[PDB]
């Protein structure tokens, strides 16, 4: 399952005639595109590898 | 001049080569919608804005 979430503030005069506004005209734009399932877990680092990436000398 | 009393031969050399340099550059391209949070005494507008995007794993 994939989730696309959007939030922001829109000026009414930036909305086009077809009730559309580009995402670059939204003030506090919060855009999120995430997923779950084993596909999403396959894109997470292992805990040991994350620990090393954060605490290894090099 | 007998017995090589005045015969002589000398050589000498001196060399120096120094150099240096530096360079910096930066580019930025994009679009962001900000909000006015203050109007100054001459009418100039203080603007602040933030865009947060989450794609997959960050």
């Amino acid at each position: 399952t994939e989730f696309i979430r959007f939030s922001g503030v829109v000026n009414p005069r930036t909305i086009s005639g077809s009730n559309s506004v580009p995402s670059t005209q939204v003030a506090d734009a919060r855009i999120e595109y995430v997923g779950n399932g084993y596909i999403n877990e396959a894109q997470n680092m292992g805990w040991l590898q994350r620990f090393f990436l954060n605490l290894s000398p090099m | 001049f007998g017995n090589s009393r005045a015969d002589m031969e000398a050589s000498g050399g001196n060399s120096f080569n120094g150099k240096g340099g530096a360079n910096a550059s930066n580019t930025f391209s994009g679009t962001l919608t900000v909000t006015v949070d203050q109007v100054l005494a001459n009418g100039n507008l203080h603007v602040v804005g933030e865009k947060q995007i989450a794609i997959n794993q960050g």
